[PDB]
């Protein structure tokens, strides 16, 4: 799948809060989320309250990644809305995470790679052993 | 047993007199013929009576002037622990045996937990008296008083 | 509305709040201070000078007439059993 | 068609199961060789997670 | 849980018993019907007033038969 | 004599706390 | 960061994924169960370690296990 | 990169968590990065020399201050009517009334009254001058150095030992028994007969004359000839003045038993004889196991051979040798267990059998020492039960221990735990029951209706020891038996004199009040053991968490899933037991102190009646003895007990502070700090400064610790403030 990319989009109406980005964004990382609304609706917005959704591309910048998903998972419910978020970084860069595969993680997809799958089954783990590793490899 | 019996005790005897004088001090302000009067005097006779009974039944009484129970098993003082103890275990087992007998009868069929929160089954068919002879559970022991699922 | 990957700074609170002031200076009296405050500007050298300045505390306590270090005198209590 | 009947009672041998040495009734047993754990089992008592069923490996005793 | 059918359902653990009392007065968790709730709490206030009223009756009664109020007067 | 040492027992925390602070932030 | 593992005792009910708020897990084609799916833990970097995934697992004991390891800002859940 | 260097995963923590955890894991060598069994063993061995260096330095300072700021000499000349001095006080905050009140013991300045009993100890062994104390301080300072020298020496490659060397157990036992125990005891018996005993009699035998002064009139011959009774012909007279050559015998080895009547302490001749006696058993015993000479035993094989046929212990102790020798947690838990037991054995035998001169009359010191060691013994026991689980999790090999006595404990663990529950539930239901019952009638004004069970079993033991109180007619106090006549004078006449002493603490009189408390203590023991073994047997896992083995000894939890899993680790079970341990020792020390301060006042009658109901404890013990304490500093005056009144309140404050970390939990505090992090950022003149470590709430396990530390510190300090002051005030 090819990541779509985000360039410029308008931000939803809100007026400000004290739960926004703070320094971490400047020096480590900050996460942005994009979704399209068929109507200028009203959504809760985590770390604050009441913001108008807007109609169009809709671009929002948040922190922790998790804040974006919470909004996104609420965005998929209530309103039938598709969404995507990325990790901006401080020096440009384009890291796109979620959906990623382009199909939701909960929905099985054809070529993902297992990563950290144990075909032993739990309870068959060993006991140390002063060697490196913990046995739940 | 440095204690000398409540009969030849001067402290335990003194303690009796001390308690009733205080009670007598109270009735002086109510005037006999009155309610608080008997209640005080009824309390006094009970006081005399319990002091009287304790000396009868034995009871050794320490230097402090209060009865000390002997649970060594001494035949002279069996009524102080063993005989009440035998009576307790009897009722203690009886309860234990009746309760166990209940949960067993419930388990087959029905919704077992239904019977536990609500028991519109009283003593089941007739389970209570089964405790009159609980000690015969010794014979339940030689058969299957215990389940063989875990260990022996 | 205004996010620009080009400048990551304005995007964040990178900007100095208007409390910054990069304006002119202060009177020439500085020429004096710069001369006499120089030995304390070195760092590390100053760290040491202040710690060894703790030699003052030793001097001040070795010699101190009015701190309670005397009974002044009394006849002490025995006292519960002597 | 494989080891355990449909209505047979079975003793669990997992060691990590809530019903480690207990007994339970089997729902059914899938026949796909691919399946690591078929032999679904019902239990009278639930575990700390309020589930009554679980799928097990072929290794167990009957009764 | 008497209040709710699934809640009432059946008991499998002792936790059910503790839950039963914990959410006994939690009227807005038994229904989403505002009218049903409001009707519930309004009646509940009556039941309250009865208890405090009974409470008062015992205070006056005890003052009459089991007190020395006259003597204190 | 004994009025010189309990303060160096307090110069020492100043020195120790300073050094350790430099050690832990490095 | 935190260490998460998936076990073949899984049955592919996908509840561990739906529970995760940081998107650490995902479903994978497999031949081990009737669902023919299995959980995966690719993005452990975003894992906070809250064990929401474990409280959704229906397998007799967890098919997904979270082992709290080294702490990072992401794992610490810091927004500052 | 950063601290901790031994843990890279810890060092990369951006938060304040790294500084905390870096400190709390410094001694956990096995968890350090790139740890090897070689590095593990000689880190401990080097850390061992470090501990010895501290002890010797600590003991050196004690000998120093007493020689420099303590009278001692003034104390020696009148041990009864002078107060020992620990050290001088120097505090700028002191007001003039303070410097006033604390000037005691004939000192030029304010000092602290020593309650460690070092004066009695040092005086009894033969220290008479300040000069002697200095030479000891210098010698200990020197001993403290060569310990560090050895520590540094074996860290060097050309002197470092192999792990196998450490695992040669057969030879380490042979030396420790024969040398470390035997010889050192033998050497002490030498100091006793050369210096302590003659110093006691009146002669000053020191380095400049010990070579020319016979310890006994007759030569060393009688020992070598075989006739050793000659060392007991002329013992010290009963009416003997210590440090005075009055009524002083010649014998250096006796068995008199009982106490030296003036000092109320055990005879030095008995002790010189005691250590000599025990040295031998240790000396012969240290030759049991095989080393390099072709004779001796094999521990392994003895463990292997001990298999009872026909069940019921299974493989017995096979492979158990290697399980212990390969696991130093087993060894430590086994060591703490033994040490913890005899630590109480010290406490019990040192108040009943005072070893030092004029220590029995120092009531504040006697109470302090007992209370001291019981809490020390307490914590040690919780450690033996703590390294137990750690052994199971980190070093236990189930297969190598197949069906042996150790592996049989895990397979019937539900049996041990449930009966400990029963025994705990039994004791608690009745001990509390009998108490509350007794309080009811005294409230109702009818104390003759109480349940006062006479401890007739224990009183039967007392009569069996020689006490002629009660009518029991048992051994050592009966009419015909092999037991008492086996006395053959010797110990019995001097000892039977000592047991029927109404003054000493040697076998006090016990009654109904002593019955209830002993059950309370029994309740405290069982419950504490219940918590500790349950943590051990479920350390590798339960049914709520079968893979607890995979998470280690200490982890926060396993989450709110499956109903909730708070405090499920073996570490937390320890942490819960520490509370119960403090309660148990608390009851023990309460019981010891109250019964003694009533005895010391010549009023045991108050204890015998007030100890049977719980209001008596709180009023006649807690309330009654607090008056002088809480008036250490008054809105009118200021006493010498002002330190203890302040510390008493101090202990309350630390104690209540722990409650915060134990009740309130992390998620509240973390969210609170997050608001404070926002604040600091948005506050002018403060923006210029930034933190290098991210501010975070303490961890879940850290808080349980920090809270327990506060709880324990305040627990100790409060009672310490009360134990000393209340006893010191009245004396
Ligand atoms: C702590 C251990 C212990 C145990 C298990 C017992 C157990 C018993 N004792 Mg002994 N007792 C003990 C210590 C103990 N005692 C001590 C230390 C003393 C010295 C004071 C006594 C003095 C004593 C006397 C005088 C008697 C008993 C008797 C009994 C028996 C009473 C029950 C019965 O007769 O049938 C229901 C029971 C077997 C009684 C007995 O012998 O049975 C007839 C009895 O006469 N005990
Ligand atoms: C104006 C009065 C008022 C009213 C009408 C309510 C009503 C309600 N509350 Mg609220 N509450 C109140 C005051 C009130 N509260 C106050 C002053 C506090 C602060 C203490 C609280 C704290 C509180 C909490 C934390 C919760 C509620 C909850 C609720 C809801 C259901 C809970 C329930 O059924 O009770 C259940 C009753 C019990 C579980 C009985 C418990 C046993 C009691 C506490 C022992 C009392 C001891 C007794 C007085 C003395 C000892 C006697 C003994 C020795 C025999 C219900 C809407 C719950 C909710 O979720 O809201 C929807 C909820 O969790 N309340
Ligand atoms: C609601 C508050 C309240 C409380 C806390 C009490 C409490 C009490 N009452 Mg009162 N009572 C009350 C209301 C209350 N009453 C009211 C409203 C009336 C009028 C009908 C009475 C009429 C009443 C009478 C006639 C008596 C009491 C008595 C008592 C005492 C004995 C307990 C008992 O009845 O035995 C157990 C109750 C039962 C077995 C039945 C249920 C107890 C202190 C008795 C008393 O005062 O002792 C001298 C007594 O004889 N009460
Ligand atoms: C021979 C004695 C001995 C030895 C050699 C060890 C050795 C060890 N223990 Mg063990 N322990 C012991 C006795 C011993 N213990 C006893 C008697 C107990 C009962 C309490 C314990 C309970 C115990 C627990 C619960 C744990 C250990 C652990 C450990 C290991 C790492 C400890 C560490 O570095 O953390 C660092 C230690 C500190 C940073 C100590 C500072 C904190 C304490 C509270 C300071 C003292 C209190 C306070 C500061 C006093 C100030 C008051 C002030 C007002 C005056 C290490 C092998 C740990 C382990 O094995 O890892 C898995 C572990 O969790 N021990
Ligand atoms: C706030 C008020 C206050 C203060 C600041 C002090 C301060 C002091 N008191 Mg005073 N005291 C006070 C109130 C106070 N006291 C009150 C109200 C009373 C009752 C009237 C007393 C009664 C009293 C007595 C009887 C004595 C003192 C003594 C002392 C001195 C301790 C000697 C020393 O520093 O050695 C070293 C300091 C310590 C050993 C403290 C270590 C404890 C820490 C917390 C634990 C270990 C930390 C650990 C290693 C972590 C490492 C970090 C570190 C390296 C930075 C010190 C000057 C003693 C003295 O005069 O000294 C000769 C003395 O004997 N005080
Ligand atoms: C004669 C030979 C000899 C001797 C004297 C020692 C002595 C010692 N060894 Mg070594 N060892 C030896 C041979 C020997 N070893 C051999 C052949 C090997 C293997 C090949 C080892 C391997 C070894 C290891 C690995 C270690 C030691 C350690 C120790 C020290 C133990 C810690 C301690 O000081 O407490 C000594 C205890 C006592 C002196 C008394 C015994 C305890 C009783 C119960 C106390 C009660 C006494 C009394 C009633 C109370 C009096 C109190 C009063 C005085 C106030 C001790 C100095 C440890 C260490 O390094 O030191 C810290 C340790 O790590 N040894
Ligand atoms: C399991 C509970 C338990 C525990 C841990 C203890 C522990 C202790 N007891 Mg207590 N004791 C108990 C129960 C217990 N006792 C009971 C039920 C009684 C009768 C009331 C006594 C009477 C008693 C006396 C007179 C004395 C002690 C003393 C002591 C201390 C010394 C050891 C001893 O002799 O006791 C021996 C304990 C037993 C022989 C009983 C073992 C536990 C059994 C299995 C409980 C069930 C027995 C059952 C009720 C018998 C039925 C009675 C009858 C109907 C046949 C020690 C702290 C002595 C002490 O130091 O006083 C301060 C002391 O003199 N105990
Ligand atoms: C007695 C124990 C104790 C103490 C001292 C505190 C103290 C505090 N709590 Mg706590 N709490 C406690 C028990 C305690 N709590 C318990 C048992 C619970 C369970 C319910 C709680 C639950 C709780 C909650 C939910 C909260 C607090 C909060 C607070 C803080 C309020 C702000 C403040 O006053 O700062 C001032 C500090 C003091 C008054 C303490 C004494 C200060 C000393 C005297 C001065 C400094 C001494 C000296 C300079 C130290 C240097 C010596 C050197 C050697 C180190 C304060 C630190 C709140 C908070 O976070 O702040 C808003 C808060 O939200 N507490
Ligand atoms: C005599 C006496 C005494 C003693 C006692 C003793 C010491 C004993 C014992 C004992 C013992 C040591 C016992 C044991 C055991 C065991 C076991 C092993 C058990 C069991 C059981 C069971 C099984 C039960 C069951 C049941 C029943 C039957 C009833 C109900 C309940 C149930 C149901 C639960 C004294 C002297 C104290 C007192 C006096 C008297
Ligand atoms: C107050 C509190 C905090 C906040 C505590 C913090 C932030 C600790 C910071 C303490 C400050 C730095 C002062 C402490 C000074 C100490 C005397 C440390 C001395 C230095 C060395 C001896 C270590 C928690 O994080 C917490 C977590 C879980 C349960 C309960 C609680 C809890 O009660
Ligand atoms: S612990 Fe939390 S972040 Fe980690 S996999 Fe589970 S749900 Fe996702
Ligand atoms: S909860 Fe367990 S069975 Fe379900 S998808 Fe996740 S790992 Fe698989």
């Amino acid at each position: 799948t090819p990541p779509e990319l985000d360039p410029n989009t308008p931000s939803p109406i809100f007026g400000g809060s004290t739960g926004g980005l703070l320094r971490k964004a400047q020096v480590e990382e900050f996460y942005v989320i994009t979704w399209e609304s068929p109507k200028e609706q009203i959504f809760e917005m985590p770390t604050g309250g009441a913001a108008i959704m807007r109609e169009g591309p809709n671009l929002l910048k948040l922190a922790r990644k998790e804040q974006c998903l919470a909004l996104g998972t609420r965005l998929r419910s209530k309103y039938k809305i598709k969404y995507q978020f990325y990790r901006v970084f401080p020096s440009g860069e384009v890291q796109y995470l979620h959906p990623k595969d382009g199909v939701y993680p909960e929905k099985v997809n054809p070529g993902r790679q297992g990563v950290g799958v144990n075909f032993r089954s739990i309870g068959k783990n060993v006991s140390p052993i002063e060697v490196k590793f913990t046995g739940k490899q | 047993s440095g204690l000398t019996p409540c009969k030849e005790s001067k402290q335990f005897a003194k303690r009796e007199k001390q308690s009733i004088k205080k009670l007598e001090s109270s009735l002086k302000i109510y005037a006999a013929d009155s309610a608080p009067a008997l209640a005080i005097n009824a309390t006094i006779e009970k006081t005399k009576r319990r002091f009287d009974n304790y000396a009868k039944q034995g009871l050794l009484c320490g230097a402090d002037g209060l009865p000390h129970l002997i649970v060594s098993g001494d035949q002279r003082h069996w009524g102080e622990f063993i005989t009440p103890g035998i009576l307790f275990l009897y009722i203690a087992g009886w309860i234990g045996w009746v309760g166990r007998s209940y949960l067993i009868a419930i388990r087959d069929e029905k919704k077992p937990t239904q019977k536990e929160i609500i028991i519109d089954v009283p003593l089941a068919s007739r389970l209570v008296f089964r405790g009159f002879s609980w000690p015969i559970a010794a014979y339940r022991e030689l058969l299957n008083g215990e389940l063989v699922a875990k260990d022996v | 509305y205004f996010d620009l990957e080009d400048i990551g700074n304005t995007t964040g609170q990178w900007d100095l709040y208007g409390s910054d002031a990069p304006s002119p200076y202060s009177p020439l009296q500085s020429k004096f201070f710069e001369t006499f405050a120089a030995p304390f500007t070195k760092r590390g050298l100053l760290l040491k000078f202040l710690i060894l300045g703790g030699g003052s505390t030793l001097a001040y306590f070795s010699t101190t007439a009015s701190g309670d270090i005397l009974p002044i005198v009394k006849g002490p209590q025995l006292p519960p059993k002597l | 068609p494989i080891g355990p009947k449909r209505g047979a009672k079975v003793k669990i041998l997992r060691q990590e199961s809530y019903w480690y040495k207990g007994t339970g009734s089997v729902v059914t047993v899938d026949q796909d060789p691919n399946t690591r754990y078929p032999v679904v089992v019902r239990f009278n008592k639930v575990n700390y997670a309020n589930v009554s069923t679980n799928n097990y490996a072929l290794d167990e005793v009957e009764e | 849980g008497h209040f709710s059918r699934t809640i009432a359902k059946g008991p499998d653990t002792t936790t059910w018993i503790w839950n039963l009392h914990a959410d006994a007065h939690d009227f807005d968790s038994h229904t989403s019907d505002l009218e049903e709730i409001s009707r519930k709490v309004f009646s509940a206030h009556f039941g309250q007033l009865s208890i405090i009223f009974l409470w008062l009756s015992g205070m006056y009664f005890h003052g009459a038969r089991f007190s020395n109020y006259e003597a204190w007067l | 004599p004994s009025l010189f040492v309990p303060l160096v027992g307090l110069l020492f925390p100043a020195v120790a706390m300073a050094s350790l602070f430099l050690h832990v932030e490095k | 960061s935190h260490s998460v593992k998936i076990y073949d005792t899984c049955i592919g009910c996908t509840q561990c994924v739906r529970a995760c708020p940081t998107d650490v897990l995902e479903m994978i084609p497999w031949g081990g169960c009737k669902a023919k799916q299995i959980a995966s833990a690719p993005r452990t970097e975003d894992c906070v370690g809250c064990k929401r995934c474990e409280s959704a697992c229906p397998t007799d004991f967890l098919s997904v296990r979270v082992y709290l390891w080294h702490e990072t800002t992401r794992s610490m859940g810091l927004a500052y | 990169l950063r601290i901790p260097r031994f843990s890279q995963g810890l060092a990369q923590d951006p938060t304040t968590r790294r500084i905390w955890f870096g400190i709390a894991t410094a001694h956990d060598f096995e968890s350090h990065d790139d740890i090897t069994e070689g590095r593990l063993y000689q880190n401990i061995f080097a850390s061992h020399f470090g501990q010895l260096a501290i002890i010797f330095l600590w003991t050196s300072g004690n000998l120093f201050h007493v020689a420099w700021q303590g009278n001692f000499e003034a104390w020696v000349q009148d041990p009864f009517h002078v107060r020992p001095i620990a050290h001088a006080i120097w505090d700028p905050h002191f007001g003039q009334p303070a410097v006033e009140a604390f000037t005691r013991g004939g000192a030029l300045g304010p000092v602290n009254n020593a309650y460690s009993g070092v004066y009695q100890w040092w005086y009894t062994i033969g220290l008479r001058t300040n000069e002697d104390l200095y030479t000891g301080a210098i010698f200990l300072l020197f001993l403290s150095f060569i310990s560090l020298l050895a520590g540094w020496l074996h860290l060097q490659p050309k002197w470092k030992p192999s792990v196998s060397w450490f695992k040669n157990a057969e030879s380490r036992l042979n030396h420790h028994l024969s040398g470390l125990f035997g010889v050192s005891s033998l050497a002490w018996a030498g100091h006793l007969v050369h210096v302590a005993i003659p110093g006691s009699r009146g002669e000053y035998v020191r380095w400049n004359n010990f070579l020319d002064v016979l310890p006994y009139p007759q030569g060393l011959g009688p020992l070598l000839t075989g006739q050793w009774n000659l060392y007991a012909q002329n013992p010290s007279s009963s009416n003997h003045l210590f440090g005075t050559t009055q009524g002083a015998g010649t014998a250096i080895l006796t068995i008199l038993g009982g106490f030296h009547p003036q000092t109320q302490s055990l005879w030095l001749t008995d002790m010189a004889h005691h250590h000599l006696a025990i040295a031998f058993l240790f000396l012969i015993g240290g030759l049991m196991y095989r080393t390099n000479f072709g004779i001796g035993h094999s521990i392994k094989y003895i463990l292997e051979a001990h298999i009872p046929p026909g069940g019921r212990l299974g493989r017995g102790h096979k492979g158990l040798y290697d399980t212990i020798n390969n696991s130093i947690h087993f060894q430590l838990g086994l060591a703490l267990a033994s040490l913890g037991v005899i630590t109480s054995l010290v406490a019990q035998h040192m108040y009943s059998l005072p070893a030092y001169a004029f220590i029995a009359q120092d009531f504040t010191t006697q109470a302090a020492l007992y209370t001291h060691h019981q809490y020390i013994a307490g914590f040690i026991m919780t450690g033996a039960f703590a390294h137990g689980p750690i052994f199971f999790i980190r070093d236990y090999n189930p297969e190598q221990n197949a069906d042996n006595v150790l592996a049989r404990m895990l397979e019937h663990k539900e049996a041990i735990i449930s009966h400990l529950s029963w025994a705990s539930l039994f004791l608690g239901f009745h001990t509390l029951g009998l108490y509350v019952h007794n309080d009811v009638m005294l409230a109702f004004g009818t104390p003759e209706k109480q349940i006062l069970i006479e401890p007739i079993f224990a009183q039967w033991i007392q009569s069996a020891h020689g006490k002629t109180s009660y009518g029991f007619d048992v051994l050592l106090s009966s009419t015909n038996s092999p037991a008492l006549n086996a006395g053959r004078s010797i110990w019995l006449p001097g000892w039977l004199n000592a047991i029927n002493e109404n003054s000493n603490s040697l076998f006090l009189t016990i009654g109904p009040g002593d019955f209830l408390v002993h059950h309370a203590i029994a309740l405290g023991l069982h419950t504490t053991t219940l918590i500790l073994v349950k943590g051990a047997l479920d350390a590798r896992g339960s049914k709520l968490m079968p893979d607890k083995k995979d998470f280690g000894y200490s982890f926060p939890c396993d989450g709110p899933g499956r109903g909730g899993t708070c405090d499920i680790s073996a570490w937390d079970d320890f942490y819960l037991a520490v509370f119960w341990m403090l309660n148990t020792i608390g009851w023990v020390t309460f019981y010891w102190h109250w019964k003694h301060i009533t005895l010391w006042q010549g009023n045991v009658s108050q204890f015998n009646e007030s100890s049977t109901y719980l209001m008596g404890w709180l009023r006649d013990y807690l309330w009654l003895n607090s008056s002088q304490l809480i008036n250490g500093y008054t809105p009118l005056v200021c006493n010498s007990l002002s330190v203890w009144a302040w510390m008493f309140l101090f202990g309350h404050l630390v104690w209540a502070t722990g409650f915060m970390f134990l009740i309130s939990w992390r998620g509240y505090w973390q969210e609170l700090i997050e608001t404070l992090a926002w604040a600091h950022e948005r506050t002018p003149l403060a923006n210029l400064i930034r933190w290098r470590d991210k501010p975070v709430a303490l961890s879940i396990v850290q808080a349980r610790l920090v809270g327990l530390v506060h709880f324990s510190v305040g627990y100790i300090f409060t009672y310490a403030a009360f134990l000393i002051a209340s006893t010191s005030g009245k004396f």
